[PDB]
């Protein structure tokens, strides 16, 4: 069996920049690699086939090169389409092994993100429960610090929140913080607030409802 | 058929490179078999095998020479290169390249040579002077060049029957003279034109002299 | 009369790095495909031969040392900028290799544009794929061993750069380069491996140690000198007498 | 050539899982093809399983190579993966693979088809119906042009669920955030569409889900107040 | 290694006389080479593998000999064979040559022809002058040039230069240059140059009043 050594494990670069990912080898491959696209939620997608030739329908921006223990796949310009993660297989030695893989995202400029609030629907209220599910839509970077404020008293341990990949259209995230409580404290209550830090906001931004 | 020609600097700066590079056509280098030598003849020496190459690139020296000496091909311009570092007033001689084959070791075909002197000095010019007649003699005289050889013609070449050419001789003040006589009826003198061509290459001068009496 | 004969056998090993074919289906491009088919034909019966498994003891030997795991990688590797390289196996003896025909180099830099076409690139294809059409017709007719040593199996230009590489003497070189048909003669191609994309086929090359020593013919045989003693069919040629260890029409 | 695959989401413990996949666009005993399985660990990378040649022979990685038992039915034109008495190490996403070739001098390495992969989950633990309640758009929901509008996808197991809005019509800002585990056992999501905020009221907007592990299928309709 | 021995190292012989070069080898080599350099011009090959002749020279020249002793040997001796010829080897590292074999035709004693040429009006108007005492044709090689200014021998400031044999006649040249400043030699009258020779019973006198 092969170890096979990959890096960096993670980067960040603008679009229509340069990258260049090596993909360190443990023996001898010789001509023997591939190289496989894998947008997270997709299966792997085929890049490169035998160190330095390319799959039909790849564009035309991704090279190969590297012979023996040392390897490399570069792209001409970073694209909004290219947001996925990068493996590097060989196939001489039995079995084939693969490698850590490397995350790529993209550095673009600050996005803020909208806060749409939704009360929990009445069908759930009939179960005994209740979730108040708070949105942060289309926004860079990822970083974000959400608090929610049950009648102006902070709520932790209740609150859930659940982070997408960066989207492959305009780069950006997306956040759901669920508040998950009872139908018997959900209706002791008025006010149901959801705080919002962000850095592209001057101010902290809070979309609340009441009738709860 | 077969030809070689070498190409070089006529004079040296001792201890600095002499690169030599020998074209060839009638033959292509990379065919199999066949190959290129350097030979090169101290003057009063006799010859002395220096390098050869191969069309595998292989390559084989002379002991007498194992530092200096350095050859390289070049199948896409049908030449060969030679490097000779370090010269000294021991290395000079007349070097001629070669031809070789691996069905017969030695080399068949041959070329005209160029003469490479390793001196301190400074390059000369042509200083020609008359030799007036008064059957009779006539020539020209040459002085001070530098270095070794000159090709000197008469007439354009066209004169050639009893035309000789003496060997150059050293004086005292060390530099170089020679003399190239040519014996003509008298009965031509004033009706024939003579001019002694002299083409000293090493020094890119062509100076043409008419001989009257 | 004078002498040539055989003391011991030279071993070589002959590669011709192939190319792996993916999916190809896509006038001019009409006898592609038709040489193409050809090329998978033939590589496909080089592999069916190699499925089934004492004059020329030496050079077998080496045959199966190539079968064991990654030397096709020591090899492959050697031949990455050249075409001849030595390498120790793990016998620790050094062979000489030579990569006479370069098809990974020829298939992928100049096919997967097109297929992935100028007339006059189809004109050339067709020779550099034709040898292996004929190594491969070759091998697989005498059952892995061929002899004579072909010119599919080495040209007259390939032949030479390999006896000019010879670890031998100085004359010897001049006596088998001008008979280099009487050396064929006394070869044997012995076909090897297939895998890793890599055709090789070890060459075994006849040495001959017993030059210029006095021999006469005509106890229906010959009869050469030999370090004081005398040995006893010869192939023999203008005044050379070719043999080795074990109507006298015309007039000149 | 195109795959597509066939497996239990849920397995117990210490029992033999039985996966399939079809094999579409070119028979399955097309020349030059290896039938690979090949499993992706969660937060990591990829693992080889083995595969199986197109003449019948199998090579199992060395790792499991006892616990392998790859099948060939041509007859239906697929092939099975068998991996006997499963633990909790063996949960991940199997992709069913495939190589494409013509001329084999070398191995076969090059994966072309690729498969949706079966989110394998073994516990001990029983599976679970979702629960479907609507994130109703208001006047909270809405931000100028636009109205934010989803359905929440609470309390199943084991993973994943497919959420389709209007069965695939409306496939544009869409946001299916990934699956948060709860304070039971219990999985759970929200799938939020952003919609023109002039254009509720006049338009049907259905979220489905659609949970395999437990055989489910839900159609909940999301509308303003 | 392998080193060549040549002999004779100069011999002289007459116009189709048989002549024989015995080059010998230290180790066994097994073929042996000839060539032949004209003076100034590059070699020429003769003789290849021991006995074989070479295209574009005459059947004249013939070879023989194995192992450690080769020979060369003319039928008839030509002059136009008047070169250097040396013995080559190819059978190993390094690649030598022979010693050098200098061939001179014996020649009728050829009486010369004396001239004399004062200097230029060009050469006086540098600042230097050189007269220039000829001789052409003769044999054999012995000649003493004397010159003699105003009856006074001169030594020193005299160089004579002597051209390689001809290939049609087997005849010499030589010209004696005394060279002198533009001061010493508006200082003297007369200028003689005395040259004795084989062939002349008394030395022959050439002389010339300066202006």
């Amino acid at each position: 069996e092969i170890v096979m050594t990959q890096s960096p494990s993670s980067l960040s670069a603008s679009i229509g920049d340069r990258v260049t990912i090596t993909c360190q080898a443990s023996q001898d491959i010789s001509t023997y690699l591939n190289w496989y696209q894998q947008k997270p939620g997709q299966a792997p997608r085929l890049l490169i086939y035998g160190a330095s030739n390319l799959e039909t329908g790849v564009p035309s921006r991704f090279t190969g090169s590297g012979y023996g223990t040392d390897f490399s796949v570069t792209i001409s310009s970073l694209q909004p389409e290219d947001i996925a993660t990068y493996y590097c297989q060989q196939y001489q030695y039995l079995p084939y092994t693969f490698a850590p893989g490397t995350k790529v995202e993209i550095k673009r400029t600050v996005a803020a993100p909208s806060v749409f609030i939704f009360p929990p629907s009445d069908e759930q209220l009939k179960s005994g429960t209740a979730s108040v599910v708070c949105l942060l839509n289309n926004f860079y970077p990822r970083e974000a610090k959400v608090q929610w404020k049950v009648d102006n008293a902070l709520q932790s341990g209740n609150s859930q929140e659940s982070v997408t990949e960066q989207d492959s259209k305009d780069s950006t995230y997306s956040l759901s913080s669920t508040l998950t409580l009872s139908k018997a404290d959900y209706e002791k209550h008025k006010v149901y607030a959801c705080e919002v830090t962000h850095q592209g906001l001057s101010s902290p931004v809070t979309k609340s409802f009441n009738r709860g | 058929q077969v030809t070689l020609r070498e190409s070089g600097p006529a004079l040296v700066k001792p201890t600095q490179t002499l690169t030599l590079t020998c074209t060839f056509s009638g033959f292509s280098l990379s065919t199999a078999g066949m190959s290129v030598g350097w030979i090169r003849q101290p003057p009063g020496k006799a010859l002395e095998w220096l390098a050869d190459i191969w069309w595998d690139d292989k390559k084989h020296y002379n002991p007498s020479l194992k530092d200096r000496l350095t050859i390289s091909k070049d199948t896409s311009k049908n030449q060969v290169v030679l490097k000779v570092t370090n010269m000294d007033p021991a290395d000079t001689a007349t070097y001629y390249c070669a031809r070789d084959m691996i069905f017969n070791f030695y080399f068949d075909v041959w070329g005209q040579g160029t003469t490479v002197t390793v001196s301190s000095a400074s390059t000369k010019g042509p200083s020609v002077f008359p030799l007036a007649p008064s059957t009779a003699a006539l020539g020209c005289l040459v002085k001070d060049y530098f270095p070794e050889p000159v090709t000197v013609s008469w007439n354009s070449g066209a004169l050639t029957s009893g035309v000789h050419t003496f060997p150059a001789v050293l004086q005292s003040s060390g530099l170089y003279s020679l003399s190239s006589v040519v014996t003509v009826p008298s009965s031509s003198l004033g009706t024939q034109t003579y001019i002694c061509n002299v083409n000293h290459k090493p020094s890119n001068t062509k100076v043409d002299k008419k001989v009257e009496p | 009369y004078l002498s040539a004969l055989r003391t011991g056998w030279y071993t070589s090993v002959i590669t011709i790095e192939l190319s792996n074919i993916k999916e190809i289906k896509c006038a001019k491009v009409k006898l592609i495909k038709q040489e193409l088919d050809k090329y998978k034909n033939a590589v496909t019966e080089l592999q069916l031969l190699m499925q089934s498994t004492s004059a020329i003891a030496s050079g077998v030997a080496v045959s199966k040392v190539l079968h064991l795991e990654g030397e096709v990688n020591k090899i492959k590797s050697a031949l990455l900028s050249t075409n001849k390289a030595v390498v120790s196996l793990s016998n620790g003896v050094s062979v000489l290799t030579s990569k006479v025909l370069d098809l990974k180099n020829y298939i992928d830099k100049q096919l997967l544009p097109i297929v992935n076409p100028n007339i006059e690139t189809v004109i050339e294809f067709q020779q550099k794929n034709n040898r292996l059409l004929e190594i491969t017709r070759e091998f697989s007719v005498n059952a892995g061993v061929t002899t004579p040593v072909s010119t599919y199996m080495l040209t007259n230009s390939e032949l030479l750069s390999l006896i000019n590489d010879m670890p031998i003497t100085n004359d010897q070189k001049k006596l088998m380069s001008n008979n280099v048909q009487i050396v064929r003669q006394q070869s044997y191609s012995i076909m090897s491996i297939i895998k890793e994309e890599v055709l090789a086929y070890v060459v075994q090359l006849p040495l001959y140690g017993v030059i210029d020593t006095p021999c006469w013919k005509l106890d229906r045989g010959w009869y050469c000198d030999n370090a004081g003693s005398v040995s006893f069919t010869c192939k023999v040629q203008s005044n050379r007498v070719f043999c080795d260890t074990m109507i006298t029409v015309n007039k000149q | 050539v195109q795959l597509v695959q066939s497996g239990p989401g849920l397995v117990k413990p210490s029992q033999t899982l039985a996966l399939t996949c079809t094999v579409s666009g070119a028979s399955i005993n097309s020349d030059n093809y290896y039938w690979t399985w090949i499993r992706q660990r969660p937060g990591g990378g990829l693992e080889w399983i083995g595969h199986i040649s197109y003449t019948g022979n199998t090579y199992y990685t060395p790792s499991l190579k006892s616990r392998l038992s790859m099948s060939l039915e041509t007859s239906q034109s697929q092939f099975s993966l068998r991996l006997t008495s499963v633990t909790a190490a063996d949960s991940a996403v199997y992709f069913c693979a495939a190589c494409g070739a013509y001329v084999l001098i070398s191995n076969c390495g090059w994966f072309d088809s690729w498969g949706q992969g079966t989110q394998v989950t073994v516990s001990s633990a029983s599976t679970k119906g979702p629960s479907v309640f609507p994130l109703a758009p208001s006047s909270k929901s809405t931000s100028g042009g636009t109205a934010a509008l989803g359905c929440l996808v609470k309390d199943y197991f084991p993973e994943p669920v497919t959420v389709s809005w209007n069965s695939g019509a409306l496939t544009s800002g869409v946001h299916t955030f990934p699956a948060v585990l709860q304070s039971s056992g219990l999985y759970s999501l929200s799938s939020v569409v952003t919609v023109p905020s002039s254009s509720l009221g006049t338009q049907t907007y259905i979220c489905n889900v659609n949970h395999k592990p437990s055989n489910t299928k839900v159609d909940k309709r999301v509308e303003p107040k």
